[PDB]
């Protein structure tokens, strides 16, 4: 009954968040009016965590959804399986952001701060037990970074003990869809650090990855990329809504994969994952599962798995399954890839295990992984922020709206410190 | 708990999909996306013959 | 970076028909401050249109 | 767009036995196939091991 | 309600109204007389128009703009075509004498006798509004009321809305073509109003836009109405992303900010590029590879200077119809491993890529083929000095025996604004050269 | 995914074109009017188009090839005549005044007019491709365009496409049949766009292809479309390899790294067989014994030129039919038993064999009869010196007296361009003396 | 237990390993759809060697196909059993290697062999107790030569002990059908020599010779060539497959067969093979199957073992024969003609004897053969290679990628080297 409050800032948190509450709601069994119909009794036993029980058989999603612009709200609204969520957290300003971190963070977006917080201090009392807060959010937008970091902020200010964790789409250089990315991401990075439990790193390069070589999916658009984030978040989130021989909450997660407080940045996955024409070819077992949890062409960072070390990792199971083989193919992996593995942390890798698998598979695996990479797509953005911050260029768009360079140069050189703290952790010694 | 250590289980055992209309796929077992376009014969063959009488 | 979000089949280009020019980094030079104060940059962020 | 969808989602023909992409394999197979010849096995000494 | 107040100066301006409203009643379904059947709404579209028209209760779709014309020649004319019962008649402002190619005319005498009715009308269709996006200037170089009064309008504008975004439609005088003596003269004098009066400053070429009609749609004897509807398809590609959905779609301000690297510089070139008739649309894919590297193809660009002598600095494209990003990735990785395509060393990442989920509209009658892609390109690049050098030798062959000046002189304005006028436009030009090395 | 750009350049080019693209449209059932229809394309997959045509828009094909003239008569033939829905208004590319047979005048003067037009339409033509194989550039060794404008092109095609294959296939005057006066010194002129900038180049001999027409096709009075039917039918059995499906397929660089051994050494010798007529196939058993001894027999050359007399110092046999690959050993074993054919000492294996099982297509109005197997075989002769000596005779006998060379230096040539020519190409034929010995 | 992965590198390769899995799979009872329809238990003991298990009665053959043009994808699933590969093993470039193994080991084949490397991890983690990589490529190719040998570099300096085997079609003087056939030969011998274990030396001229004499065949094709190499590679195994009297797998043949590390280069032979017309006058014997595998005709290289000495001999039979028989039958084959085998080697002759003749056939009966006559078929390629290399025909087109012109100097002496050492290990005395 440990309660869980969503948070969807910017277009790409709510079209995230709106593949997100389906399906949650397709493994909890509502349908898009509200109703519970499903069939297992241990659907609806653990529905309070994500559900809120509104007048008969209603269960409205424990979501606020913000954003300055109207459009993306009318779009989650209007589309499929959109009425469930209450007409009241549909929070939006009228102006836009612009992708503008001073747009999101102090003016316009601090004006709706008063009303988003209104709306989550309502959903948070509507709990008993809240366990804590997760935020869906883009790197390198306007609300999805400094809105989105502004509520981190105000949020682990008036809840100073519960578990933050966000999810992070971080830019990538080589889809490249905004020129202040680098500004935008150093800016929300700087405040990710200090202020979140765990942030869960995905970039669109490696989305796409998995989609066109993994998938193959012909045009894979933003649905297939918000779907894998979605299951993702479901898989990572599964041991608080359904029993199990060895379960893990989110604090579980954080203390088994937090070594050092300045360290949460984390690369997730998933792995059922094969194409129309590999489906008869696979068998779905165990090893299987593993194998492709661990493989580096699978991963939602646009990093390379076997260009650092593996500081923590933990697999979350799904479905009936041996603990003997899921203990010893955690074993086998590291045995087999122990120079991808840290020296100093012996058996790297956590072990969850729930007994429901999602609706319509027989078992299904997590990966979120704690790697010393996550510093390449850190230095990417922050030498394209000194490549560009070198001649100020865009930078009379944030000077002009309260916010001066002393910002972005200790923004830049927290971030840096955050690097050289990864690389010294991974080229640290055992002895 | 012969049902987890039957010598036989990948034997009795379906892979994941089977077809392009499985049940069992929804928006949670994520092997139904909507990136497959499965139609997109019909709608690209739609766009020539529109494209021509335009 | 190897991962390759782009689809299977992708058009020719100047890397397949010239060759890859990619060349190398420039090792940093000028530190960050002092690249910030030089003249057309500097003169172009202090002078500001009206409109702005 | 149009008010009216031209192809709607419900009314698709999916190909049916067995699924292939068509992203890697791009020819397809017309499927009566033929199956490569059977020769019998010799009927007393086709599965006899020497123990048994 | 993202609403976007449109005002067109000069007989360029209004006749770029005359092809823009055209296209923008007929993409939303308004009819001239000023009502919506239903069938040529867009499918969902229902309140789309509530950025172009505004409803009477009744179902009257009032256009908001103002069109303005110190002659009553073309505004008339306006009055009497189709669109009569369009328009409001007080958004259609007639002086009495037109200010005759002449900068003094149409800025201190003559056109400082109407520019407060125009700023009445821009007013109530300010107040009228909700979230008003900003203003599109749409207006000429070639003299007169589209450089005087236009410069006039958009200062008291700038001094007074503010915070709202002034787009401007530029018409720029050629290299060559030229169908005015005085536009050196009045070109140099307005360079202070859409320096500093104007958030951007989007210029077009007809002698550039007569090139592209002839290569592209085939037509061998092109004219302003051609002109005009290309003009207009620009804006309504610009515009698009404030009127119907789309995944990344920008809002005015979003490109403004993803475009221009500093206040000096907000002079980018713009690019329709699915330009083709109909008979050589039969013959390719126009793909998005296809209309993604015809806006870099430095021939199909509406200002006459080519960019392989510059370096770009953002590139913003706004893509129209079945576009899905999968595939405008691979065109913009293209276009950054392309050879000539150089972008400044302080951009490592320069595009803003957007797209919305709705194919142009055609004109019947018109000259474009009906394609389902489209992309309008706002680039960067310091390659419009080339066109500003141009400006410069042309009025300086002018100026060293002072040619004209007389009329400038005994209608008001000193004679140190031409040398002003000259100085700030030599100090842009070094801003531009500077910044390209 | 394989692709092969057509550029043909000057009035033999772009009538071989014309045959060309009319046996490829009969190849792979494309209707004059652009459509393939029924999709089967037996002996291949449905892609089998790809290599020559691509889609379009509208369902279309387009073929991948561009015909640029200097003269609008035979650019214009094409736009009239029946293949006139299939090609692309821009791909056919046309000047105002014809090189006139001067080297000078299309390479200094009026080729560098549409350069810039021809090398931005195969920059198209090659960024709507997914697999470039190369360009195969067709033209005449006579003069003008096929000589200057031709050099232009290759030299800004050497240095744009570095990587991309470039096979040519050239016009060669006869020793004693020839059409033109100042074609010494076009010839002479032109062998640096072939020695510093081709790949491969087929030379083609008219003489000796009216002889074969002659003593093979039973027909008194043959022509240039007879003499273009049989040039194309050399160039669809090279990409026959790269369209349709066989046991030994070989692609352009395995064909160039099988072919030549020295960079500069790429001058081959092309020949057909059988290009026997309707009548004469009643009369014997068309075998690939057969068909191989008539490869090889000094009168089936398509240059005039005895290869008895020279060293063969690489094959390539291409295998087009009923072509089974133990007949091909069997009849490489006899050849490389009997004598005449005498192999340099350095190529102990001189055989490079390519399979395909596609029986060539006959052309209604055509002379070649329908045939089980043919076979083209391409070798590497140090013969070919005789030609390039005897050409070298005949622009010395011009040269003492310097007639003809006041065009030249007035249209712009320097007269050092005769003395380095010649010299190129008498130090490139003993190159090959001394490669032979 | 006791798994094989097969590996197929160019177009020759893949046709022979194609028909290589139409053979094996008729003989272990799976059809076309990949699923097991067999009459017996002994088909399905040891299915695991070859295969692996999916859901349902699915096999799924441990192959890796790689090609670098996508034309042999489509000719190889053009055949029978050609959709029972998993389509995550189709590892092709999209290219050519041109008949150049500078291409096809320098510039091309080093952007495919990573993934190529991925995917026989893959195949290689899942066995448990994985014995060895097989091979099969030409000599002569680009892929084959180049990737191939390439392939065996990475495969063996990853995996030490276990055993490598490569079937090698190496080129003929004969057949030719490419020019560059001795450049190719004489720079993939040299990694055919250090990083295999055993090389079996087919060629397409003593395979035509077969087809031709013993089976008249009027039209003789690839087919039948692949079906004759593909059946002495079941036969090479068959002990390791099914049960028998005497078992010798790869491990006892190297052990067997090879006295010095770089003698591996073994002749093949497989002799049930009589023509339709001879077909009804024979015996059927396990007298007329030694007899006609110690026939110099019937060995897959055209290397004559009456011009040489056999070093050692195996003889791999196939069915229920007499232990007595088979033993006195290749101990004559010894004492008759004991001139063509060393006298410092006493009895080498190393006998395998199965139970359960291929489908179809009552006895069987694979040759391999150790002769010091390989030397040959490399004094032939030496012969060819050193009137090219004179004058340096074609060798740009080599060493434009970054070769030189030494490393054609160490092929061609390295080659020598191993010519002289069987020379010398063929000439050498008792004492
Ligand atoms: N593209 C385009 N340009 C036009 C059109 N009409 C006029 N122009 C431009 O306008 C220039 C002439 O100046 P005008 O705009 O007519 O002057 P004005 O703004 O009407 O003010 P007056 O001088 O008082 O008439 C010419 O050089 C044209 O380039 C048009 O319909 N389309
Ligand atoms: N085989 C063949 N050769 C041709 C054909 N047409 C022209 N030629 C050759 O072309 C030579 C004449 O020069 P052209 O090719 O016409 O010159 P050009 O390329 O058109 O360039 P200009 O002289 O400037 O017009 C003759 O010697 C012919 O050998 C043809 O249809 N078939
Ligand atoms: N995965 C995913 N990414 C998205 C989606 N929508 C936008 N993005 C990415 O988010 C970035 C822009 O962030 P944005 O959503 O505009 O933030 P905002 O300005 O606060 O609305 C772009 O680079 C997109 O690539 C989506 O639906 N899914
Ligand atoms: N036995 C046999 N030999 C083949 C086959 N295919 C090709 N070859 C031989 O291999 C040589 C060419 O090798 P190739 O297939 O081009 O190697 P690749 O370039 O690596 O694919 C030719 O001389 C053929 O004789 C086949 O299916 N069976
Ligand atoms: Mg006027
Ligand atoms: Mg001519």
């Amino acid at each position: 009954m440990r309660e869980i409050v969503h948070m969807q800032a910017g277009q790409c948190g709510n079209q995230i968040g709106a593949k997100f509450w389906e399906v949650i709601s397709d493994e909890h069994g509502i349908d898009p009016t509200g109703t519970y119909h499903g069939d297992s009794d241990l659907q609806l036993e653990r529905i309070n965590v994500y559900y809120n029980e509104a007048t008969g058989g209603k269960y409205v999603p424990r979501a606020v959804l913000v954003d300055l612009e109207p459009g993306t709200m009318d779009s989650v609204r209007s589309g499929p399986f959109g009425q469930i969520f209450r007409p009241d957290n549909f929070v939006f300003g009228q102006s836009g952001a612009g992708n503008n971190w001073a747009k999101g963070h102090y003016t316009e977006g601090a004006e709706l701060v008063d009303s988003v917080l209104d709306v989550v201090r309502k959903e948070a009392e509507s709990c008993d037990c809240l366990q804590g807060f997760q935020l869906t959010h883009s790197l390198g937008g306007g609300t999805g970074s400094g809105m989105g970091t502004l509520l981190i902020s105000k949020i682990r200010e008036e809840y100073p003990d519960r578990i933050m964790n966000t999810f992070s789409v971080v830019p990538s250089p080589k889809v490249s869809d905004t020129v202040v990315e680098p500004y935008n991401a150093t800016l929300s990075v700087h405040q990710l650090v200090e202020n979140t439990d765990e942030t869960y790193c995905i970039d669109n390069e490696a989305l796409y990855d998995i989609c066109f070589r993994t998938l193959k999916l012909t045009t894979p658009t933003y649905g297939d990329l918000n779907h894998l984030v979605s299951a993702t978040m479901s898989g990572v989130t599964t041991c608080l809504r359904f029993p199990g021989q060895l379960n893990a909450d989110l604090r579980k997660l954080a203390v088994n994969m937090v070594p050092f407080p300045r360290l949460h940045f984390f690369m997730p996955g998933f792995a059922p994952l094969t194409s129309r024409g590999s489906q008869q070819y696979r068998a779905l077992t165990v090893p299987e599962l593993t194998q492709q949890m661990f493989d580096a062409k699978n991963m939602m960072a646009a990093c390379d798995p076997r260009h650092g070390r593996y500081l923590t990792v933990a697999a979350i199971f799904r479905g009936r399954m041996s603990m003997k083989e899921v203990d010893e193919q955690m074993l086998n992996v590291q045995n087999k890839n122990s120079s991808y593995f840290v020296e100093w942390i012996p058996n790297n890798v956590k072990t969850a295990v729930c007994d429901i698998p999602p609706r319509g598979l027989k078992m299904s695996a997590t990966f979120i992984g704690n790697s010393t990479a996550i510093q390449e797509l850190f230095k990417r953005i922050s030498e394209q922020f000194t490549a560009m911050f070198r001649r100020k260029a865009f930078l009379h768009w944030y000077t002009g709206e309260g916010m001066d360079e002393m910002e972005f140069t200790e923004a830049e050189s927290n971030m840096n410190d955050l690097v050289s703290e990864y690389q010294q952790y991974q080229d640290a010694t055992a002895e | 708990e012969w049902d987890l250590y039957d010598p036989e289980a990948k034997k009795k055992d379906k892979p994941a999909r089977v077809s392009d209309d499985d049940p069992r796929c929804g928006p949670s077992s994520i092997q139904k996306f909507d990136g497959e376009d499965l139609g997109g014969k019909e709608r690209k063959k739609l766009m020539e013959e529109q494209m021509r009488e335009w | 970076s190897n991962r390759d979000p782009y689809p299977f089949e992708k058009l020719e280009n100047d890397t397949s028909f010239f060759g890859t020019n990619e060349t190398q980094k420039m090792p940093y030079g000028e530190p960050t401050h002092i690249a910030q104060t030089k003249d057309p940059w500097q003169r172009l962020n202090s002078t500001c249109t009206l409109a702005s | 767009g149009t008010k009216h969808n031209p192809l709607p989602k419900g009314a698709e023909i999916h190909q049916r036995a067995p699924m292939v992409d068509e992203m890697v394999f791009k020819t397809a197979i017309k499927e009566p196939a033929r199956w490569p010849e059977r020769f019998k096995r010799v009927p007393h000494a086709g599965m006899k091991t020497t123990m048994t | 309600m993202r609403e976007c107040i449109s005002i067109h100066v000069g007989q360029a301006g209004v006749q770029i109204g005359n092809a823009c409203w055209e296209l923008y009643c007929l993409e939303h379904g308004i009819q001239p007389d000023g009502q919506m059947p239903s069938d040529k709404t867009i499918g969902g579209g229902d309140d789309s128009f509530n950025t172009f028209f505004s409803e009477t209760g009744a179902g009257k779709h009032v256009p908001r703009a103002v069109f303005v014309d110190l002659e009553p020649t073309v505004v008339d004319e306006v009055r009497t075509g189709t669109y009569r019962q369009l328009f409001h008649p007080e958004q259609l402002i007639t002086g009495k004498e037109d200010a005759a190619n002449n900068y003094a005319r149409g800025h201190y005498t003559i056109g400082k006798e109407i520019v407060d009715l125009v700023l009445d009308r821009i007013r109530k269709l300010a107040d009228q509004c909700t979230g008003l996006q900003g203003f599109l200037i749409f207006h000429s170089f070639g003299g007169g009321t589209g450089s005087g009064f236009a410069s006039l309008l958009m200062e008291r504008l700038s001094v007074d809305y503010g915070k709202k975004s002034k787009l401007e439609f530029a018409i720029y005088p050629a290299p060559q073509i030229s169908t005015a003596v005085v536009e050196p003269y009045n070109t140099i004098l307005t360079t202070h109003t859409t320096l500093e009066h104007s958030d951007c400053a989007f210029m077009v070429d007809n002698e550039a836009i007569y090139d592209i009609c002839r290569r592209n749609l085939d037509i061998e004897r092109p004219t302003y109405t051609n002109l005009n509807r290309l003009i207009a398809q620009i804006v309504s590609s610009i515009t698009a992303s404030l009127r119907f959905d789309g995944a990344l779609n920008v809002d005015l301000t979003e490109f403004q900010t993803n475009l221009v690297p500093y206040p000096r510089i907000h002079f980018p070139l713009a690019t329709y590029a699915p330009v083709i008739s109909a008979e050589k649309a039969y013959h390719e894919q126009l793909s998005v590879a296809e209309i993604t590297n015809a806006c870099f193809e430095p021939a199909n660009q509406m200002v006459k200077c080519d960019p392989r002598h510059g370096k770009y600095m953002a590139c913003c494209m706004l893509y129209r119809g079945d576009v899905v990003p999968k595939d405008v990735n691979a065109a913009i990785a293209t276009i950054k491993t392309k050879r000539t395509i150089q972008f400044v060393d302080w951009c490592p990442t320069g595009f803003k890529v957007g797209i919305n989920y709705q194919p142009p509209t055609v004109v019947p009658g018109g000259d474009l083929a009906k394609v389902q892609r489209a992309v309008c390109m706002l680039s960067n690049t310091t390659a419009i000095a080339e066109a500003w050098a141009r400006l410069d030798h042309k009025f300086d062959l002018m100026y060293a025996k002072r040619a004209f000046v007389h009329w400038y002189v005994g209608e008001g304005m000193e004679e140190g604004e031409f040398s002003e006028a000259r100085e700030d436009l030599a100090a842009l030009e070094k801003d531009y050269e500077e910044v390209g090395v």
